[PDB]
This record gives structure tokens, C-alpha cells and sequence, in this order.
């Protein structure tokens, strides 16, 4: 697709078959195709930040006006819980342990699209590593093509934005919306310069 | 662990004191305003600072009055090996990345003796970044970041 | 003028690559002496 | 009490010669003797043995006795010395 | 994907072999001997272990404290009793001609003739199994859990009692 740079130009192993393509790999390291399609994978499991990075600003910004009185999000650890805090991890990881493995497999051999325990019923039934149509889908969008570059494209600024909001954080104390908030009392004199 | 915190040191307070009344024993025949006044004098803040802060930071101090690093694992005292060890391999790893990836450019074609004592080719393309994640070289080492020549 | 180039890329280059990084160890050291620590 | 050694002493000549008899034998040919070379005795002279090691008997050679018997014994104070 | 050697029609057989640890054929038969009993113990156990804990024993633990402190009611006793005996049974048992009689000693210890029957001699086999690999799990569980030296059953009482509680551990 496009180019980061007009000169430099991109490599070879970025075709353009990708989603989000353009030419942006200035050291190297996807450039051993096995390479590329483990970090593939990388990118949009960590990519979909979004579901987090929205967790943590818009139930802040709800506590906007005393709509909800929630905790920030550096403040959720305790007592969050109607069975204590490590109740919850021991649960999370079990399980999750159990998704992530067969996750695993798909992207060496797909697959596990099949369901498990169920003794007469159907299966997901699909093709390509990354997005797994099926209830994974249940309205049945449309796979295409460009919402795949749509979808890596927000989630690289999502990540970006993580990124932004635990800096942030630090130096500027509190919430990354105060912080959001404190910078709008009549900027140009509330830049990260003063910090 | 038989020590205690440089903070309820006596000996380790002490120390310090006995440390600045020796440089100010040294500036009394120079007299103020000359220059190996500030000169003793910016020692003696120095010393009161580096005293400060080890105090702060933690340092248990042994009797001896001296701090004494703990590398057992400790998370009260990660930042006096492991963060600063982290820090090294980092930098560590990074050199020799950078340097084994342009032993292996070179090798093909020319004369590759010759980029080895001149290298009139700077990080090649641009090599030196690459450095930048290394720790990246074990996937490099699930392929082939060894020859198979000799053993396994 | 292609001369000139090759001539600082020797052993010097190590002199030159030496005294860089000295200068940035010491200058790191002066703002932060006294280091026994890395506390952050 | 002296009941404990034969007790012991007891069990373990019946174990030998009943219970553990074949899977010793067994183990031992398949073991032994001595290399060089190869079977010692060639040179060395010394050397079985054959005579103490015959036992008109449907089986149990005579060092077997001593054999067995000694492990009872060590059992039988192990355990005599073990109370006091 | 299936190892080689797993086929699938051996008893219990649903290709678990990471580290290869039976792709030596002879020993592969001599572990798939050695699994039966390990699971024949364990299954017997575990029953022994819980039910004396519901009539109410203080836990397995207790139950074994009295020999530390009729008929033959001393550990000297039972100890012989228990040494002679398990010895002459086994060591017995090596016979090693038909792998342990197939494993399956079958004949006397089948008094009730679940063996005579052709395919459901070899599915009450693979039950056979899938209980005692659950058996030695379970013993497992409740090693682990009786190392902190309270009660197997106390303990579900104890989660029971609350989802609260928090293992966390290590974790
Ligand atoms: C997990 C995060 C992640 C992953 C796995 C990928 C993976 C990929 N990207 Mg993507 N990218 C990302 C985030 C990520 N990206 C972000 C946040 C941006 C915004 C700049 C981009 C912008 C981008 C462009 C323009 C392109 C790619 C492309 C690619 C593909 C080829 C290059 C590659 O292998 O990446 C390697 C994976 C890594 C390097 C992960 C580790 C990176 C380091 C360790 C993180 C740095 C942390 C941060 C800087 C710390 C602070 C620094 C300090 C100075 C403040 C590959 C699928 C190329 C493509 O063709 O897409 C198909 C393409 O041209 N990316
Ligand atoms: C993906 C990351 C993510 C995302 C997207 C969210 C998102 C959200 N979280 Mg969550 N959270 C997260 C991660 C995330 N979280 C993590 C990792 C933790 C640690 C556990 C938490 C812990 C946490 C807690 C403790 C809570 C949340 C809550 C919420 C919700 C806040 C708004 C709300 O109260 O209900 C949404 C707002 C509405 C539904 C408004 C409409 C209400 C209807 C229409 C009723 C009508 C009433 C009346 C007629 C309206 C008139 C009112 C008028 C007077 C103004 C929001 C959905 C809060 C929550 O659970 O919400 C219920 C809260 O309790 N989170
Ligand atoms: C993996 C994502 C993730 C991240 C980024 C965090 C981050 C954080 N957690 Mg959290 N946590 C997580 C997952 C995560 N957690 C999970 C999966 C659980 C189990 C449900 C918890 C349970 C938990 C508890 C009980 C607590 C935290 C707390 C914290 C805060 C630690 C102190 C701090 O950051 O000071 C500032 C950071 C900088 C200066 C940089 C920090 C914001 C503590 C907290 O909430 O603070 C009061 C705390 O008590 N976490
Ligand atoms: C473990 C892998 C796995 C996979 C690939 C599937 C896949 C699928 N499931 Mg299943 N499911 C699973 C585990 C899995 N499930 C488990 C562990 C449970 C509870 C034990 C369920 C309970 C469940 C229900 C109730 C339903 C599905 C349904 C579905 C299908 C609807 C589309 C979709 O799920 O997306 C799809 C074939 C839908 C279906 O069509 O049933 C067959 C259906 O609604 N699943
Ligand atoms: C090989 C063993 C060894 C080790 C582990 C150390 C370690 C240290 N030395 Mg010693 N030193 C040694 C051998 C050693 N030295 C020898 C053989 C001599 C005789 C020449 C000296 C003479 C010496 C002097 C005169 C001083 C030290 C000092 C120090 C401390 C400085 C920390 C620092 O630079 O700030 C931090 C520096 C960095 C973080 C640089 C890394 C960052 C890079 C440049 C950028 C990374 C970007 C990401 C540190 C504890 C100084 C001190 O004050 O002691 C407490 C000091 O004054 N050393
Ligand atoms: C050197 C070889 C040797 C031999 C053949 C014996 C033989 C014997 N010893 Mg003796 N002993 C020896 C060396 C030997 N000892 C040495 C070196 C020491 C100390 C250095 C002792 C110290 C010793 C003590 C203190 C006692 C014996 C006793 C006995 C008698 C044990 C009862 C018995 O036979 O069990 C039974 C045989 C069976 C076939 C029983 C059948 C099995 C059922 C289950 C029982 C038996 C005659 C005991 C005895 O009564 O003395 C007269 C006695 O208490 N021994
Ligand atoms: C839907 C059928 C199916 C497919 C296509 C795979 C495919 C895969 N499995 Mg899986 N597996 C399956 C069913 C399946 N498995 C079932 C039913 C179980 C329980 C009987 C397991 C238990 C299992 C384990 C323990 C592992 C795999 C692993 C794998 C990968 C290594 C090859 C293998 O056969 O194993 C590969 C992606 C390995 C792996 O590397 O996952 C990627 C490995 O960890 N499988
Ligand atoms: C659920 C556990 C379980 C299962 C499914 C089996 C199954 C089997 N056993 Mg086994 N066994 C077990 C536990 C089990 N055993 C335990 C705990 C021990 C130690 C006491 C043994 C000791 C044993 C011996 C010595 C032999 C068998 C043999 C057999 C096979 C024929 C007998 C039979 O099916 O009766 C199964 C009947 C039940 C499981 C009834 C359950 C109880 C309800 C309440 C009634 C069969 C595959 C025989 C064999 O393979 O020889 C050819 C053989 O001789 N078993
Ligand atoms: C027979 C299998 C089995 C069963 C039924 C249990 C049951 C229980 N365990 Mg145990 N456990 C087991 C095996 C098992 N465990 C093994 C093999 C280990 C060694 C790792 C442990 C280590 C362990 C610890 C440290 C603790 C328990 C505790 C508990 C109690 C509730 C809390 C809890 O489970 O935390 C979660 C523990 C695990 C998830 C360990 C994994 C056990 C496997 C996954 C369960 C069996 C697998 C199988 C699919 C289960 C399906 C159900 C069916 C078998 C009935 C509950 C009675 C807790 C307790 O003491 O409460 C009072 C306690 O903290 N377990
Ligand atoms: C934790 C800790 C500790 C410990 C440690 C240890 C004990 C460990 C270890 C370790 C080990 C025991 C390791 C090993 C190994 C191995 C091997 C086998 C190797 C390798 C390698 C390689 C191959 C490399 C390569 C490269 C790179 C990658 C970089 C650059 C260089 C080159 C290029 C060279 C103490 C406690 C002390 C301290 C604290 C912390
Ligand atoms: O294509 P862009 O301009 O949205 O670039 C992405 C940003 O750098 C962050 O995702």
C-alpha cells in the first residue's frame, strides 16, 4: 500500500498481501517469512490495547460529571471483588491457559475450529490464522480486506496510546483524563515540558 | 544481615562527619573567596549528598559502617544488582549483536579483511539500531542463530 | 576528498569511538555521581 | 532377646532359599566373573572354589547359607540395637 | 501430531508421550505393566484414605501417627507382617512370560469371567485405566494439599465452606 518514507523505500518481504502494509521494518526482524507470520499475530493480539486502552479511559471519562463512582484505573486492585483479588488471577490464568494453547495451534496447524466436548452439534468453520469467523463473527460481518487494515491500523494507535497513558501517568501523578483535563486549562503553557 | 540500615547507623553517620571535618581542615589556609575554597567546599556537598541519598535508597551498612549490596534476589533491593544487571546485558547483548551482524554482511563478496581493519562502511546500512532489540536474536536462535558445522 | 574518509576510519576510529564514550561516561557521572545504585 | 536374631536370621534364610532364590541365580549368570583378557583365572591362578560351592542339596550352596544368613543377622541387631 | 508408536488401539492410549519416553518398544510394554499398578494401588487408596476421614479419623495423616508413638498391633509386628507377605506376593509376580500375563493376570483373579467376553474385556480395560489415571492425580492432589497437614475431606469442607478462600501460591 503506502510508504512511511518517500525515499528508503520498502522491502521485499512487505508485498502488500498484508493488512497495514507499508514498508515499515527498518531493522529487520520480520524478514524470515516464519518470522513474519509469528509477528503477524503478534500485532493484532496485541493490537486488540483498543479493548483495554478504552477500558481504561472511558469509564473515566464517565466519572466525568458523577455519572458512576468507579476508582481510576491504577486504583481497581482492591476490594474489586465479591471473592478477593486472588480468587480472580488463579481463575484467569486456568482458564485463559486453556484458550491461549488452542489459539497456539491454530497458527501452526488450523485447526481446533471444531467444538470439544459437545456431543452432537457443529464447529466454526473457516480459513486464515488471525480472524476466526463464527460466533467469533455471529452477525457475519463481512471478512474484507480494508476493515483488516482498518482493524490493525486502530489498534497500532491504541497501542501507541497505552504507551502514552502509563508515561503520562507517571510525572503527571494522576488519571490519564485529568491528565487529558489539566493540559485543556488554556494550553501552550501545559505541554510534558513542564515535565 | 546482621546489618542495619545505613539510616540508624552510628558508625556509617559517623563516617561522614569524620570525612568533611578533614576537608575542612583544608580549606582554613586558603581563606574564603579564593579558588581552592569552592573547590574543597563543592567536596564537602558532595560527600554530605552522596551520604544523603545512600541512606535514602535504602544500603543496609555492615559495622564497618559502610553499605553492603544484596544480590540474593531481594525485591527491597533489586535496584543494587538486578536493575543495574538488566541494564548491562542489555547493553551487553546489543554490542554483540551489532558486531556479529556485520561480520556476516561483510563476508560475502570483497575482501572481508578489509572492512575488518578499515571499515570505510559506518554500522554498513544501518546496522547499529538493530541493536535496539536484540533480545529479538532468540527468535533468530529457534532458525538458525548457530551453524551446524561442529556438534549440535 | 574520499581520502580524508577512510583515513578516520582505521584504528583510529577506535580513539574516536573511545573518547566518545568516555565523554558521555564521565558527563552521565557528573550529573549523577556517586552511583551505587540505579533507584527508580 | 537372642528370639529376634533367629526370627530374623529365620526369614531371611526362607526368603533366600524359597522367595529370592531364582531371580539370584538368575542375575548372577547372567554377571559374572572377571575380564582382561577376558575370565581372569588365566593367569592369576586363583580361581574357584568348586567343592564348598557343591551342595547335595536340590539347590542352596553352603555360601548361600553364609551369605543369607549374614544379612539376617545385621537385620536382627539392627533392630536389637535399635530399641535400646 | 500422534507420535509413531501411539497407535490409538492400546488400552488408554491417546498419544501422550512428550518426551518420548516409551519409543523404545521392550520398555514401552514394560511401562504400560508398570502404569496398571501404580494405578491398581492409587485406586485402592484413595477410597482408604477418604471414607475412614468420613467416619471420622482425623485424615490419613493421623490415622499413621499410633506406629510414631491385637492382633500384632505394633509396628515391629505389622511391619514384618507386611514386609514378608507384600515380598512373597511379587517377586512371584515377575513371572515376564506374556507381558505379566499380558498384564492381565486374569483366570483366578477373574473370578466372575469379565475376561471370557471379547470386546468387553478391552473397553473395561480403557476404563480401567482412565479411573486409575484419575486415582493417581487425585492421590497427587491430595499429597499436595496434606502437605500443609489437615484433611482431604476437611478441605472440601473448607473450600466448600467459601469460594473466598485464595490459593494465590507461587503461584
Ligand atoms: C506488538 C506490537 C506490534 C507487532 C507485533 C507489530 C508487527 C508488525 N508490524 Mg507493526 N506497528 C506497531 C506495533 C506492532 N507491529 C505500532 C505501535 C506502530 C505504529 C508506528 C506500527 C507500525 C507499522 C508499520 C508502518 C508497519 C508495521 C509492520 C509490521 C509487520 C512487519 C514488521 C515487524 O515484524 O514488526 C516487529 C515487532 C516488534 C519490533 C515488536 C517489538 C518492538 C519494540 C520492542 C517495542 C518498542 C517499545 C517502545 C518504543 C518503548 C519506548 C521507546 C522510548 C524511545 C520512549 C509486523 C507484522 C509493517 C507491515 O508491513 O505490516 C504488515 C509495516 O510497514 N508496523
Ligand atoms: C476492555 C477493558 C474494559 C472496558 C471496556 C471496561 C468498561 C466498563 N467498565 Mg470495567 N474494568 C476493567 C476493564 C474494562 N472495563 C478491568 C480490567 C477491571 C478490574 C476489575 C474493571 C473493573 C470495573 C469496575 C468495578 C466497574 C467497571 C465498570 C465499567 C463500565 C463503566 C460504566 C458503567 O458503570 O456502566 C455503563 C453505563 C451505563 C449502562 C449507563 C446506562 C444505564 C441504563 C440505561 C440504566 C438506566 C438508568 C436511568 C434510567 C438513567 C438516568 C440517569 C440520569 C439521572 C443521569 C464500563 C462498561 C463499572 C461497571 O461495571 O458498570 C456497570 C464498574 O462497576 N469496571
Ligand atoms: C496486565 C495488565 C496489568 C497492568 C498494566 C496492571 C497495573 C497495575 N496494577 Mg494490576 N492486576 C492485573 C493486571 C494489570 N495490572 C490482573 C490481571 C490482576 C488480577 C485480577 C491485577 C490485580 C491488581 C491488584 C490487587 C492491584 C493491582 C495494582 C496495579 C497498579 C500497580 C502499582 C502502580 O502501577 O503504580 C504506578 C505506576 C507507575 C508509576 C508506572 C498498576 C497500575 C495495584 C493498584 O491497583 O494500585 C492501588 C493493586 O492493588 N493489580
Ligand atoms: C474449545 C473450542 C471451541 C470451538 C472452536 C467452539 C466453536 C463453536 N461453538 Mg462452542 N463451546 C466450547 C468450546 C468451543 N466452541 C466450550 C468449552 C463450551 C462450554 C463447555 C461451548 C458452548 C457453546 C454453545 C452453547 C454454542 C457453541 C457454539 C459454537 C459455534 C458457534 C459459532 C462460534 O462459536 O463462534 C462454533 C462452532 C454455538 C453452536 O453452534 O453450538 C454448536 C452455540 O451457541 N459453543
Ligand atoms: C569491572 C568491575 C567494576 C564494576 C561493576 C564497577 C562499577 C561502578 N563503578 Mg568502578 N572501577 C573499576 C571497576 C568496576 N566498577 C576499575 C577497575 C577502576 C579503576 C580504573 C574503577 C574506578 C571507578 C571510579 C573513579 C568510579 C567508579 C564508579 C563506579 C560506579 C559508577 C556507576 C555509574 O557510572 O553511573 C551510571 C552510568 C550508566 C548508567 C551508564 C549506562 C548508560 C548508557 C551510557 C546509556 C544507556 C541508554 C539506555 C559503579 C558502581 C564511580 C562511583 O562513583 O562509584 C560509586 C566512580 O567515581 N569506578
Ligand atoms: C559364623 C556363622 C554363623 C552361624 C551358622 C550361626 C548360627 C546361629 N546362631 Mg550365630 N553368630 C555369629 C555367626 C554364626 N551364627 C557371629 C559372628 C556372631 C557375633 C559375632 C553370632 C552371634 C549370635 C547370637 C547372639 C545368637 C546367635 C544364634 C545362632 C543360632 C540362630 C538360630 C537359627 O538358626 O535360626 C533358625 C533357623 C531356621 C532354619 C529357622 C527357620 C525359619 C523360621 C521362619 C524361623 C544359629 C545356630 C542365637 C542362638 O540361639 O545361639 C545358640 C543367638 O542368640 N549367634
Ligand atoms: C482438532 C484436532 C486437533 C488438531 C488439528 C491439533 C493440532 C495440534 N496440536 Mg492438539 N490435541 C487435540 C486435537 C488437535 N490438535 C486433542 C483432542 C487433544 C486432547 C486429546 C490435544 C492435545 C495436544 C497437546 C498437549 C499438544 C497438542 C499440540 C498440537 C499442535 C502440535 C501437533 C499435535 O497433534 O498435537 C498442533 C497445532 C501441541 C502443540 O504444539 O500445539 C500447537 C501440544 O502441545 N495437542
Ligand atoms: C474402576 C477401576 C477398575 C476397572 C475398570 C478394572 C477392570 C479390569 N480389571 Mg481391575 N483392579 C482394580 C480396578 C479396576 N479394574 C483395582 C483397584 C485392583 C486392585 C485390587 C484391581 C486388580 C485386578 C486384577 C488382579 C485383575 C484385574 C483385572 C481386570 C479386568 C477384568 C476384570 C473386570 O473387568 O472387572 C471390573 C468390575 C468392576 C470395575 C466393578 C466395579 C465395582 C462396582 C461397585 C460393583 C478388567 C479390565 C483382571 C485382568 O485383567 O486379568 C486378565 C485381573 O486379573 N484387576
Ligand atoms: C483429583 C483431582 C483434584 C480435585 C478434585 C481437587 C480439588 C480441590 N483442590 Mg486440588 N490439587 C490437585 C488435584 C485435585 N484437587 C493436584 C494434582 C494438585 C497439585 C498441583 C492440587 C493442589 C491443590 C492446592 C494447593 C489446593 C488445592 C485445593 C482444592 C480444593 C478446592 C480449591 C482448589 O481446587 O483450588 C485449585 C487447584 C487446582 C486447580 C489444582 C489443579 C487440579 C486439577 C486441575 C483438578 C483435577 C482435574 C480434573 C479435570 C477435575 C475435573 C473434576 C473431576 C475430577 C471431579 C478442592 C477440594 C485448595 C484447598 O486446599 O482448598 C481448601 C488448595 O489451595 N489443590
Ligand atoms: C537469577 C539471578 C542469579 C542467578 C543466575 C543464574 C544462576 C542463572 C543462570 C544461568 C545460566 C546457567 C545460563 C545459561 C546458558 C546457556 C547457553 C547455552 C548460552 C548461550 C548463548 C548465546 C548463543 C549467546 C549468543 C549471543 C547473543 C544472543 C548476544 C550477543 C552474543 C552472541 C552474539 C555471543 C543470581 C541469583 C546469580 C543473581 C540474581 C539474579
Ligand atoms: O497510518 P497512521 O498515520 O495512522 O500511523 C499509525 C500511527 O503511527 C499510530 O498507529
Amino acid at each position: 500500500k503506502g510508504e512511511w518514507l518517500p525515499g528508503l523505500a520498502s522491502p521485499g518481504y512487505l508485498t502488500g498481501s498484508l493488512p497495514g502494509d507499508n514498508g515499515f521494518d527498518p531493522l529487520g526482524l520480520a524478514e524470515d517469512p516464519e518470522n513474519l507470520r509469528w509477528f503477524v499475530q503478534a500485532e493484532l493480539v496485541n493490537g486488540r490495547a483498543m479493548l483495554g486502552v478504552a477500558g481504561m479511559l472511558l469509564p473515566e471519562v464517565f466519572t466525568s460529571i458523577g455519572i458512576i463512582n468507579v476508582p481510576k484505573w491504577y486504583d481497581a486492585g482492591k476490594e474489586e471483588y465479591f471473592a478477593s483479588s486472588s480468587t480472580l488471577f488463579v481463575i484467569e490464568f486456568i482458564l485463559f491457559h486453556y484458550v491461549e494453547i488452542r489459539r497456539w495451534q491454530d497458527i501452526k496447524n488450523p485447526g481446533s475450529v471444531n467444538q470439544d466436548p459437545i456431543f452432537k452439534q457443529y464447529s466454526l468453520p473457516a480459513g486464515e490464522v488471525g480472524y476466526p469467523g463464527g460466533i467469533f463473527n455471529p452477525l457475519n460481518f463481512a471478512p474484507t480486506l480494508e476493515a483488516k487494515e482498518k482493524e490493525i491500523a486502530n489498534g497500532r494507535l491504541a497501542m501507541l496510546a497505552f504507551l502514552g497513558f502509563i508515561i503520562q501517568h507517571n510525572v503527571t501523578g494522576k488519571g490519564p483524563f485529568d491528565n487529558l483535563l489539566q493540559h485543556i486549562s488554556d494550553p501552550w503553557h501545559n505541554t510534558i515540558v513542564q515535565t | 544481615s546482621g546489618l542495619t540500615p545505613c539510616k540508624e547507623s552510628k558508625q556509617f553517620a559517623k563516617r561522614e562527619k569524620q570525612s568533611i571535618k578533614k576537608l575542612e581542615s583544608s580549606l582554613k589556609i586558603y581563606a574564603a573567596d579564593s579558588a581552592p575554597a569552592l573547590a574543597i567546599n563543592a567536596t564537602i556537598e558532595k560527600t554530605k549528598r552522596r551520604f544523603d541519598n545512600y541512606a535514602k535508597q535504602g544500603l543496609l551498612c555492615g559495622a564497618d559502617g559502610l553499605p553492603h549490596l544484596i544480590v540474593s534476589g531481594d525485591q527491597r533491593h533489586w535496584g543494587e544488582f538486578i536493575t543495574p544487571g538488566i541494564l548491562f546485558l542489555y547493553i551487553a547483548g546489543w554490542i554483540g549483536w551489532v558486531g556479529r551482524s556485520y561480520l556476516i554482511a561483510i563476508r560475502d563478496e570483497k575482501k572481508p579483511t578489509q572492512k575488518e581493519i578499515i571499515i570505510d562502511v559506518p554500522l554498513a546500512s544501518r546496522l547499529v539500531f538493530r541493536g535496539f532489540s536484540w533480545p529479538i536474536a532468540a527468535y533468530r536462535e529457534l532458525l538458525n542463530g548457530e551453524l551446524v558445522a561442529k556438534d549440535v | 576528498r574520499d581520502l580524508k574518509t577512510y583515513l578516520s576510519v582505521a584504528p583510529v576510529a577506535s580513539t574516536l569511538w573511545f573518547a566518545a564514550l568516555a565523554g558521555l561516561l564521565i558527563e552521565i557521572n557528573r550529573l549523577f555521581p556517586d552511583a551505587l545504585t540505579f533507584p527508580f | 532377646p537372642s528370639l529376634v536374631i533367629s526370627l530374623s536370621t529365620g526369614l531371611s534364610l526362607f526368603l533366600g532359599r524359597f522367595v529370592f532364590f531364582n531371580f539370584q541365580r538368575e542375575n548372577v549368570a547372567k554377571q559374572v566373573p572377571e575380564q582382561n583378557g577376558k575370565g581372569t583365572h588365566f593367569d592369576a591362578g586363583d580361581e574357584r572354589a568348586k567343592e564348598y560351592a557343591g551342595l547335595l542339596k536340590s539347590a542352596a550352596a553352603i555360601v548361600d547359607v553364609l551369605a543369607w544368613g549374614s544379612i539376617g543377622h545385621i537385620v536382627a541387631y539392627y533392630l536389637a540395637l535399635t530399641t535400646s | 501430531p500422534r507420535p509413531s508408536y501411539l497407535d490409538g488401539s492400546a488400552p488408554g492410549d491417546f498419544g501422550f508421550d512428550p518426551l518420548r519416553l516409551g519409543e523404545v518398544p521392550e520398555n514401552l510394554e514394560r511401562f504400560k505393566e508398570s502404569e496398571l499398578i501404580h494405578c491398581r494401588w492409587a485406586m485402592l487408596a484413595v477410597p482408604g484414605i477418604l471414607v475412614p476421614e468420613a467416619l471420622g479419623l482425623g485424615n490419613w495423616v493421623k490415622a499413621q501417627e499410633w506406629a510414631a508413638l491385637v492382633p500384632w498391633g505394633t509396628l515391629p509386628t505389622i511391619l514384618v507382617i507386611e514386609f514378608l507377605s507384600i515380598a512373597f506376593v511379587e517377586h512371584q509376580r515377575s513371572m515376564e512370560k506374556d507381558p505379566e500375563k499380558k498384564k492381565y493376570p486374569g483366570g483366578a483373579f477373574d473370578p466372575l469371567g469379565y475376561s471370557k467376553d471379547p470386546k468387553k474385556f478391552h473397553e473395561y480395560k480403557i476404563k480401567e485405566v482412565k479411573n486409575g489415571r484419575l486415582a493417581l492425580l487425585a492421590f497427587v492432589g491430595i499429597c499436595v494439599q496434606q502437605s500443609a497437614y489437615p484433611g482431604t475431606g476437611p478441605l472440601e469442607n473448607l473450600a466448600t465452606h467459601l469460594a473466598d478462600p485464595w490459593h494465590n501460591n507461587i503461584g
